[PDB]
Formats: C-alpha cells, structure tokens, sequence
RNA sequence: GGCCAGCAUCAGUUUUGGUGGCAGGAUAAAUCCAUAGGAAUGUAGCUUGCCUCGGUAAGUAUUAUAGCCUGUG
RNA sequence: AGAACUGGCGAUGCGGGAUGAACCGAACGUAGAGUUAAGGUGCCGGAAUACACGCUCAUCAGACACCACAAAAGGUGUUAG
RNA sequence: GCAGUCAAGCGUUCAUAGCGACAUUGCUUUUUGAUUCUUCGAUGUCGGCUCUUCCUAUCAUACCGAAGCAGAAUUCGGUAA
RNA sequence: UUUGCUCCACACAAUAUAGAUGGAUACGAAUAAGGCGUCCUUGUGGCGUCGCUGAACCAUAGCAGGCUAGCAACGGUGCACUUGGCGGAAAGGCCUUGGGUGCUUGCUGGCGAAUUGCAAUGUCAUUUUGCGUGGGGAUAAAUCAUUUGUAUACGACUUAGA
C-alpha cells in the first residue's frame, strides 16, 4: 500500500507483531520497526525472565562460539520472534528478511515520518484487562542490554521537538479550518456537499 | 559510545608524525601538513570542531604521546594514546585540552606517593608451549610412550569434539592484563640527584 | 477546592437504548432493546426499519447514544408506537454519526463523471480558500 | 450435537392378532434432525420398556416450535450425567427465549464445565420458571432487579486493515 | 459467574477534598497530602457528592471483586490519614542487653541507629523513610514512636527496625530480643 | 497458409452469482387484530413518614396519566 | 516368548501422523479440468489472527488417536453441582 | 536403591519434634536379573594414571524455616551444584 | 610502467535490478479512558464537540500531456539562486528571507491529435561500471630485500635505515 512501512512497537504484543511483520515481508512489503523497548510479551515479568533463562543455557558444549547466540536488545529479540517464522535459510527468506529493520527508540529518517499500528497485535485491544505482562525493554536489561537509559534519554529530547511539531502544526490546521469555514455556505461547497464532499 | 571528532595541535613532534609511518626514512613525511594548515584561516574550522565537541560530547578523552626520545630506548617511533579526562564540566574538559596542546604534563600531576594504581600491559613472550607449562598440568609418569609433558584424556567419547575447556599445547605469554592494587613507593623526579 | 470525580460515562444496555446493528440482513438498520437476556444477550425491536423482534448477541450490535422511554419486554407494536413518539429517527439522522453514513453512502454511488466533478469543485475550492490563508 | 429442533417422537410395540392396538407412548426430544430424533427415542425407550426397534413402530415424528419465541423466559434444566468417575443428577437455570436455544446453551455449558460429551447426557426435564422468586440460581436471580442497566466496558472493535494510523479508543 | 456490578462508599469528611483522573487519587486534608496510584486494577470512581464517593466493578470476577473493597480501604487510609495521621509505637524488648537506640544522619539523613543489640558490636541502621517523623517517648521506658501521613510508609518504617533486630542462632523463644511494634493509632487525640 | 493471439457464436466438463413459480408442516410457530381472565421486577391515582417548595422512600392500589403475562378466536 | 480369526507390512509408491516398514486416508499407465479423504487453515505453509458459549493463569501452564508415560494422596486457587 | 499416602504404635505424658507397624501409591536406571534388537569379512576386558564436562537423591561452604533449640553441640526441612 | 587521481558538469556505450508506476501524510500519553474547539480561577478545572475506523486526507483534467491568446487574482507551485536559524541516535535533513524565472485546470478563447489500423508493458524508473572530451582541485604510500629482539616453528610481531 506504501513503499515501507514504520511500526510504532510500542503497545504491541511480541509474537503478534512478528507474525504479521514476516507476512508482509514474504509478500513483499518492506517494513521498519520503532520503539521496539516498548514492546510487550504477554506473561508477568518473572515467567519471562526465566524463559529468557532457559534460552541462555543453551550453548554447543564443545564450543559455545558456536551454539545458539543470545541478543539480549530489545529490537533483536523481536528479530528472534521474527526470524523463526521464515524460512530463513532459503534465499526467499534471506530476501525477505533484507526488506526488515528494527530498532529501539526512533532514530533519524524514521522520527519525522508517519509510523502506524497493527490492531490485531494490540496489547490493549487483545490482553483480557487484568491479565499481567511484560515489557521488553524492562526484560532486556535484566538479561544484559546495556542501552535502556540511553535510548530513554534521547527519546524525552525527541519526544521534546515533536511535541513543538505538533504544537505548530494543531495550530496551523486551526488556522486553515478558520478559512475553510469562510468559504463554507458559498455556492462551491454546497455543491461539493452535494456530491459527499 | 561512539566517537564524532578529533581536534588535533598545530604542530606535531616528529616523534609522534614519525608513528603514522612503516617507513619514515622513504617517505615524504606529509602527516597532518594540510590539517596543520587548517589553523591559518584565523582558527574558523578547529574552533567548531571544538564547539561541536563541546555542544555534544559525554566524555573527553586526551589524545597523548610519549617523548621516547628522553628515553634510552633505540626505538624513535613513540607511543601515541586516548587518556580520558576526569576533572570539571565537558566544556572545562576541552577548554583544557586545548590550552593544553603542544604542551608537556608530569606524572605528579596525575599520580602521587602511597596512591594504589593498576598497570595495564602486554605480558612477556614464550611462542609455543606444550600443555605443561602453559596450563600447569601434571606430568604424565616415566614410563609413559609417546611423551608425557601431555594430557592423558582430552575427553570422553562423547561430546565426540574436543572441547573449548581442555588444555592443549599454543602460544604463551604476550597477552593483554590489567593488573590491579599496585601501591606507588616514590614519584621520583628526573632533574634531582 | 470541591472533589472532581472524573466520571466515565457508558452507554448502557437497557430497556429503551437505540442500538445500531452491525452484521446480518438487518445491518446498518436501527433498533430497541427491549427486554435483556444474559451479559450477552438482548432482546431487540426495530418495526420502524422492518428489522424482526428478535433475541440477539450485544457483540452484533453497536450502542448508540440515543435511548427513550420503553417498557420493559414491550411488544412490537407498542414499541412502533413509543419510538414514534420519541422520534428517535430524525434524533438519529441528526446525529454526526449518521451523517457520516450517508455521507460515504453517496461517496460510493458517484458516477466517474461526477468524480471529475468533485475534483473540478475542489479546484475551485481550494484557490479561494488557499487564497483566504494568506491575507490573515 | 448441533442446532437442536425439538420433537414429540410417537412409538408403540408392533400389533399382535391377540394384542392390536398396543399402548402408544411419547417423548420430547431435543435433535438436529429426525434422524437422530428417532434414533434417540428407541434409545430412551428401551431404557423404560420390553421394546426395540424391530419389534415397534415410529407412529408419529412432529416438531414442536416454541409458543413465544419472542418472549424471554426462564428455564428451570434437570440433567443426568455421567463422569469420569460416576454418574451424577443435576439442576441448572437457563434464560433464554425458546427451550430450544436453551438446551443447546445446556450442552454447552455440561461440556465446558464438567467436560460431558453430548453422549453423557440425559435430559429430564425442561420447564418454564413462572414466578420469579421460584427462580434459584443466582447467576440468573442477578437479571431479574427492576430497572437493569449495565456498561459494557472497554469496547474493543475489529480492525478491517492489518495497519492503522490512529491508535484505537476502548471509549463506548 | 461474574457479578453484573458490586459498588463501595467511600465517605469524605469535611477538611478534605480527594480529585482523580485516570486512577490517580489524591486526597488533600488538614494534615498534608497523598496520592495513589489505583491504575493496576480497574474500577470505576463516581463522585456522588462532596462527602460520598462511590468505587464499583462491572462484570467482574471473584478476585476483581475481592480487589472492589481493598481499592475502597487504600483511599479511606489515605483520607484519614491525612486527618487524624497515624502513630505506630513500639518498645524495646531485651533480657541482659540494653538496647540503645538514637536518631543519626549522614549526607542529609535520618537514620535510625540500634546498638549493642543482644550486646553485638554490630551496628543496626533503618532509614527514617520520608513523611515519617520518630519521637523517643518520653515518660515511656524503652519506647519509639512512628508517625505520619501514610500508615504504609510508617508501618513498613516500623516493621523495618523490628526486622532489623531478628535473633539468629537462637532459641528465640528464649531469646526474645528486639524492637516490636506495640501499639497502632491515630495522631490526633480524643479520636 | 506456417507461428501466436483477440473477439463472436456453439458443444463437452465444471465453478460462482442474480432472479421467477410452486409443495409441506400446528395447512409452520410468531408479529398483528379481537376477546376473556390474571399477575408483578406494580403504570396512574391515593395514603402515610421524612424532606430547600416536589423529589424520594413503604404502603395501598390490577389500567387509570405505561405496559406485560396466559388461554380462545 | 507363544496360539486364534481377520486385516496389513514383507513384495508398495502416493496424501496425512514433523520424523518413522506395519497407524489414518488411499493402492499407482501418460496428461488436462473439477471435487474430496485422512489431516489441516496466527507465521513458518497452501487454507477464517472465522463465528459462538463456557473453563483455565501455572516463580518448571497447556496444546490432539497409535505416540513417545505418570500414581496414591492433598489444596480456604477457581468453577459448576 | 530412593521417595510418598493412611496412622495403630514409639517417643515419661503426647499419633505426625524426630520416627512409624499392617497395608498401599510411586520414582530411579552406578545393583542383579529377564530379553536377544544392533555388532561374530571385529566397535581390543578389569583397575589405576591423566584430564574435561555434566547430574543432584547436598558431605562441606552462603541465607533461611523446625525441634522433645536454655547455652554449646546436634537433628529435620527450604533456596541452593 | 607511457598522462595518472579526485570532485562537479554531458556524452556515448555497457551492466544490472527480490520488483517505482499519484503521496512512507512525524505529538505524547491513557484505554475502567482520550482528541479537538472554547472560556477561565491555568486545574486531576468549566462548557461544547468528535469517534462507531484511512471507505480518510492530500493530489488528480491538458500530445506521457503539444503550440498559442486573454481575464480575474497577488494566490498556489516547479527550478536555480540568496538571508537568518535549527537538527549528532544513523544529525546528512528540516525551517526561514528576499529578488528572479517557469507552470497554473481560478475562469474565458484559437489551433493540434486520425493510418499505432478492434488488444499486445507498448518501452517514460534507478544500479554499478568503462571510455574519451574540459571547469575546478590535489601532488602519497605500502610491500620485497636489509636491519632490531620487547617477537617468532614458518608466516606474523616489533624496531631501524636518504
Ligand atoms: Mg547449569
Ligand atoms: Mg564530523
Ligand atoms: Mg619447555
Ligand atoms: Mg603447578
Ligand atoms: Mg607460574
Ligand atoms: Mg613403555
Ligand atoms: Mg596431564
Ligand atoms: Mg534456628
Ligand atoms: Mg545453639
Ligand atoms: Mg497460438
Ligand atoms: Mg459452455
Ligand atoms: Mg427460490
Ligand atoms: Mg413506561
Ligand atoms: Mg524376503
Ligand atoms: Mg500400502
Ligand atoms: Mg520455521
Ligand atoms: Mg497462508
Ligand atoms: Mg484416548
Ligand atoms: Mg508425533
Ligand atoms: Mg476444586
Ligand atoms: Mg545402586
Ligand atoms: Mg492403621
Ligand atoms: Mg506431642
Ligand atoms: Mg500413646
Ligand atoms: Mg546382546
Ligand atoms: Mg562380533
Ligand atoms: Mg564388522
Ligand atoms: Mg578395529
Ligand atoms: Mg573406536
Ligand atoms: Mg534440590
Ligand atoms: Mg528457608
Ligand atoms: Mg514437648
Ligand atoms: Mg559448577
Ligand atoms: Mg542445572
Ligand atoms: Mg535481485
Ligand atoms: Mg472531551
Ligand atoms: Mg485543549
Ligand atoms: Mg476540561
Ligand atoms: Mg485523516
Ligand atoms: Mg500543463
Ligand atoms: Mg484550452
Ligand atoms: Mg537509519
Ligand atoms: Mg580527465
């Protein structure tokens, strides 16, 4: 429908994301995601925490250079929900995959671009009110990431400019309803009314 | 953390020019002969990098070097390197790195008597050492064919891999250590019989 | 310095609640709760818009803003009398969301022609009014 | 079992020269089709009476349809059942708006809390409560309070795009 | 079966005036302020008038409903305790070793300082948490007193010097050692 | 007329829509209409006790200044 | 380890049970169109993040026949009786 | 071999601090048997030496709950490899 | 080592492409609550309004968009300039001034289109490189060999040499 794609993480539940997130990919459809710290597993944070634990033992015993490697980011579990939903060593899957980023916080092109939601992976629209759960940044830092603090404090400093952008441009669409209105009751517009305009 | 400048001095001692080089003699010797230039024009492209530093910037790190040659070593080519600064505001931080440029520091500004410090060093070489001594293993007996400054078992069937924690015969000592906890006795100083 | 209790301000399931209904041949169409079955379940009534005296799942009906005076499990006819009464339609008609509807109603139903129409019109509008934007 | 139609099904052991005109016995039963209706009346049948199938008769077979489908009643439900581990008698209340919705509301509920096939079952009874107050079961007693009215909180609305440019409301 | 609505009264009384958006309670009274946090559990507050407020679950279950009156309890404490306050007094409990207990501080403190417990060298220190203030009795042997706005943070300020003076190695039937919590009230007298 | 297509009219197989006429059953059951009777999650009225001028409540009260239930047609 | 009756595997591919001689479906010439079986339809993966009523919250939940295990006993967790 | 359930008894008195009969439910796969699937055109025994890693049914070490824990000493139990 | 390198420009030739075909259209936060307007005692404030999907908003007419005239506005927008400022998370982009110039379907005119034959993507994007031309710009190093021994089985390391 656009030629990317930039999903807001924060609110969405893991798995829900990823399942629809590698979809689009396989189909064609390049998608970047944000925020991904503001992810949620459904879940209290302890049974998460210790299912990351059972992850983390894992290792090839001659070598553990070699065995199963453990991200402890925010965004790069989410690529690990991700990645394990297509066939990721097919050159239709690298190929799929090449089309995807993700990322903690929102960094440059994607803070001044629109970024969207995916209802059907909604927390709030799909966690029975009550149910406890996780968020991802808070279980990050528990195994490890090292940048929760950082990406915290600069997205108060970006959260600072955008709230001047909106400010500027709520102002602006006030000015504009201002004029649409002048013009509204002239001939033009009631016959644009006329036709569901 | 990731670096976004470097501001450099005028003029650099051929001690240091002499680092960025694999063969001094041969070559021409243009190290920095354009970024020296860079200070002509009243000052205008160091003072923004240092303003840029400045507006930016969560540490500050010194960029160093050795006067070798105030040394009885052979080796001419000194040594170059980062030293984060510690003391006042990020902005003191480079207000004094620039006033400190072409300029010479003393170990007594830094360290001084009774003080612990640690010593960050390449440790000694020795090539390639067999297990015994490289690991403190034990001496396999007399008797024993095939050798015996060796490790009997290096493992059971199965994992069917060597592994990652038996020890084998390779190279030791020139390795990286941070050694800790190591009492200064005297700062002695150069000009003092 | 009084207290100031936000509020939180439901519609409610109710004898008498207007209720939009979502999916099935009604659709689109309006009607009254009547009388109320389980947390789930209600018993609807819309004579007006010919939709049958029924018993159905809240979960295909959305609650509308509007209600009027009904008896509890009152039949058919007295409903058609009460919501006549209360003119609930014109209520609704009124109401931003049922402009709404009629407005992509007719959205949907314009020929190409008058597409290029609305776009001639638009034109026309936005000269004047871009115009209005940069003279206050 | 499905969508349940109710029946009267009508039996009677064959006729015999010296016994023509055998008794002629009734039953309500509760089916997705005649077949299963019939089906379910030998099977009942044979628990109450010298007959089977071979040696009786299907006299009638009639669906009977709810006399105020409109007109929310409440039901009183008596049940046999077996579990697991024994056999058990049992008594709910159903509100509803025909028997017939609130036998297959009954199924439901015997499967999803004690977890019995339709097999299982057996049910004996189905009655409309007609006073309130003879009403007993609380999670019914609850809808019955004069001038009910209820929200229905945090409202969640199916999406029809797998993206969206807002941010839902719960609001209702 | 979930319960279509039960409902909690929450009385206000005449110095204070409680006001919350979202589930965020804060209650104003004689004696300062608190507020609260109720976001974690879901309840609907309607304000009746300026001396009644209402709590209530609708559709909810056995532990929701459970959660109806706790949520009514946390904001009548916090409505009380910014009227009357509360008083936590404990006393001193020792067999041999006179327990010697001041108030000290260090970087902008208040620490409370147990020493010699049960003859220990060790020194015991509890912060004073914030809110609470800590009179020695007097005309009282052996008695500490906790007071404040919010009975969580005195009590738990309490229930951390009774804590901090646990017997080990000990039949502490026998040895029954300590600082315990004695008594439980309000600031404001008559009440 | 070699190569490959498009459309039309058909034939074999099939898929997926729109629409017409009928048969059955409690000759569906309902709604609706008429009529008799009734009750309460009791409509008007009335009583009484509080109560900022009528709002509540707890009584009476079966259609009145709402309605419903049940049978019969 | 040993018999009975049938059906299979051995001698047999194909669809399903991830995998698998024997289970489920179905038995094979070369192909087009259609429709199904058993089994499925969040993503891997073709196919409803379909509808509907309940139940369940596990600091080692549970998740589909053959089949890849769990018992006596006990719970003022919760449900219905 | 290891661990439970019932609780008649043991334990001055007192079933369950610590134990536990008659019964009875299990778990384990360093015992020994039972089997005979794979290997008899080879997969070289027992012990020790060396060396790594793993399990926990924990002997010591950290923190705890019990006691027929006064103190010292000990015993039972939990989180723990 | 036969005139090489680099940035900007246009030119021919190639090579490609995980897949342009009107627009990736910027608060934050809550969901048992919020957005927007408005007033005010500026607050957990009053009052109004909205949702119930982007089915939106913006754009969109002209040989794939030709050549031309005029009117009404003084608006819109493309381009190359120029003024002031912002943005370091990967800023590499956003904002602002001012003159110039093009287009304007805001309205009204003149001319053109066929024969591509009843459809055939009917070719309109953006990758990397190669070769000459001429506007700026810039004029090294590394390796072998030799040498040190803080290093080394051999490579490697670390020194030294106009
Ligand atoms: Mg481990
Ligand atoms: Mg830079
Ligand atoms: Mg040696
Ligand atoms: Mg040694
Ligand atoms: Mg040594
Ligand atoms: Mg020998
Ligand atoms: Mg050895
Ligand atoms: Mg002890
Ligand atoms: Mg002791
Ligand atoms: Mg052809
Ligand atoms: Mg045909
Ligand atoms: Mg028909
Ligand atoms: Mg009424
Ligand atoms: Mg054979
Ligand atoms: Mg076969
Ligand atoms: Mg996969
Ligand atoms: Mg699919
Ligand atoms: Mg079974
Ligand atoms: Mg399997
Ligand atoms: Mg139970
Ligand atoms: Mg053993
Ligand atoms: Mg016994
Ligand atoms: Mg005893
Ligand atoms: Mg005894
Ligand atoms: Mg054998
Ligand atoms: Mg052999
Ligand atoms: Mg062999
Ligand atoms: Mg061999
Ligand atoms: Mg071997
Ligand atoms: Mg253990
Ligand atoms: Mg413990
Ligand atoms: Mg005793
Ligand atoms: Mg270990
Ligand atoms: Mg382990
Ligand atoms: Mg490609
Ligand atoms: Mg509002
Ligand atoms: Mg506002
Ligand atoms: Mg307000
Ligand atoms: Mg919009
Ligand atoms: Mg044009
Ligand atoms: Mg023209
Ligand atoms: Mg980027
Ligand atoms: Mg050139």
């Amino acid at each position: 429908v656009e030629p990317v794609v930039v999903i807001d993480g924060k609110g969405h539940l893991v798995g829900r994301l990823a399942s629809v997130v590698a979809k689009q990919l396989l189909n064609g459809q390049k998608i970047v995601v944000v925020r991904a710290e503001e992810l949620n597993i459904s879940g209290e944070f302890f049974r998460n925490k210790l299912k990351y634990h059972d992850f983390l033992r894992k290792a090839t015993a001659f070598n553990k250079t070699r065995g199963p490697f453990h991200f402890r980011a925010p965004s790069r579990i989410f690529y690990k929900a991700l990645r394990g939903m297509v066939s990721h060593k097919t050159a239709r899957g690298k190929a799929a995959l090449e089309r995807l980023k993700v990322f903690e916080g929102i960094p440059p092109p994607y803070d001044k671009k629109k970024r969207v939601v995916v209802p059907q992976a909604l927390r709030v629209l799909r966690l029975k009110p009550g149910r406890k759960y996780t968020t991802l940044g808070k279980l990050s830092t528990s195994v490890g990431w090292k940048y929760e603090d950082v990406v915290a404090k600069l997205e108060a400093k970006r959260k600072v400019s955008s709230a001047e952008y909106y400010a500027k441009k709520r102002a602006f669409t006030k000015k504009v309803a201002s004029a649409n209105a002048t013009a509204a009751e002239s001939d033009v517009a009631k016959q644009l009314a006329a036709l569901g305009y | 953390l990731r670096s976004l400048t470097t501001v450099w001095a005028e003029h650099l001692s051929d001690e240091v020019k002499r680092r960025f080089y694999k063969n001094w003699y041969k070559s021409k010797k243009k190290a920095f002969t354009k970024y020296s230039a860079k200070y002509a024009q009243d000052g205008a492209g160091i003072e923004r990098e240092l303003a840029r530093i400045k507006k930016y910037a969560s540490v500050v790190r010194v960029l160093v070097h050795t006067q070798i040659r105030k040394t009885p070593l052979a080796q001419k080519k000194a040594h170059l390197a980062e030293i984060q600064l510690n003391g006042g505001s990020i902005s003191e931080k480079v207000d004094w790195a620039r006033e400190h440029f072409e300029k010479t520091v003393a170990v007594d500004s830094v360290f001084e008597q009774n003080e612990m410090i640690d010593a960050i060093a390449v440790t000694k070489g020795h090539g390639f050492e067999g297990v015994t001594h490289r690991w403190g293993t034990k001496k396999l007996p007399r008797k024993t064919h095939r050798g015996l400054r060796k490790v009997a078992c290096i493992g059971a069937w199965h994992p069917a891999h060597v592994m990652w924690s038996v020890a084998r015969a390779g190279q030791r000592g020139y390795h990286s250590r941070t050694s800790i906890n190591h009492k200064i006795y005297r700062v002695g100083k150069g000009d003092d019989e | 310095t009084d207290s100031i209790v936000k509020a939180s301000n439901w519609r409610l399931v109710e004898v008498g609640r207007v209720v939009l209904i979502k999916k099935g041949q009604s659709a689109g169409k309006l009607a009254a709760i009547v009388e109320i079955i389980d947390q789930k379940k209600v018993l609807i009534d819309g004579p007006k818009a010919g939709v049958p005296r029924q018993a159905i799942n809240l979960g295909q009906v959305v609650l509308t803003p509007l209600t009027f005076a009904l008896p509890r499990g009152a039949r058919t006819a007295t409903v058609s009398k009460k919501w006549a009464a209360a003119a609930v339609c014109e209520k609704w008609a009124a109401s931003s969301w049922a402009k709404k509807i009629a407005q992509r109603e007719r959205r949907a139903a314009l020929t190409d022609f008058e597409r290029f129409q609305v776009m001639v019109l638009r034109k026309q509008k936005r000269y004047t009014v871009k115009k209005a934007l940069a003279k206050a | 079992m499905a969508h349940f139609k109710e029946y009267q099904v009508i039996g009677r052991r064959l006729p015999t020269e010296s016994v023509p005109e055998p008794k002629l016995f009734r039953m309500r039963i509760f089916a997705s089709n005649e077949v299963i209706a019939k089906s379910r009346y030998w099977y009942f049948l044979q628990k109450l009476h010298k007959v089977k199938k071979a040696s009786g008769e299907i006299v009638s077979i009639n669906q009977i349809n709810e006399a105020h489908p409109t007109k929310v009643k409440n039901f009183g439900v008596w049940v046999r059942y077996d579990s697991r581990s024994g056999t058990h008698n049992m008594y709910k209340e159903i509100r509803d708006v025909s028997r017939v919705a609130a036998v297959e509301t009954l199924y439901q509920d015997m499967a999803a809390r004690h977890r019995a096939r339709f097999r299982s079952i057996h049910i004996l009874k189905v009655a409309e409560i007609e006073k309130t107050a003879d009403v007993k079961r609380q999670y019914v007693k609850q809808f019955l309070t004069k001038d009910l009215k209820f929200p229905l909180p945090h409202r969640v609305q199916k999406s029809t795009k797998t993206f969206s440019y807002k941010r839902p409301s719960t609001f209702y | 079966m979930k319960y279509i609505q039960t409902e909690q009264q929450i009385e206000v009384p005449e110095g204070v005036t409680v006001s919350i958006k979202s589930r965020i309670v804060k209650v104003v009274g004689p004696r300062g302020t608190l507020t609260k946090n109720l976001k974690h559990i879901d309840v609907t507050f309607t304000k009746v008038n300026n001396q009644l407020i209402k709590v209530a679950v609708h559709n909810g279950g056995r532990k929701h409903v459970a959660a109806l009156r706790t949520v009514k309890s946390l904001v009548d404490n916090m409505i009380t305790g910014v009227t009357k306050g509360y008083k936590y007094k404990m006393r001193y409990v020792y067999a041999h070793f006179p327990i010697n207990v001041n108030i000290v501080e260090k970087d902008g403190a208040k620490f409370i300082e147990v020493r010699n417990f049960l003859g220990d060298k060790k020194i015991r220190n509890v912060p004073v948490r914030d809110g609470v203030t800590i009179e020695f009795s007097t005309n009282v042997k052996d008695e500490i007193v906790l007071s404040g706005n919010s009975v969580e943070d005195v009590s738990q300020n309490a229930a951390d010097l009774q804590q901090i003076c646990r017997v080990r190695n000990k039949d502490i039937r026998k040895f029954l050692d300590g600082i315990y919590v004695s008594h439980k009230g309000f600031i404001t007298e008559d009440l």
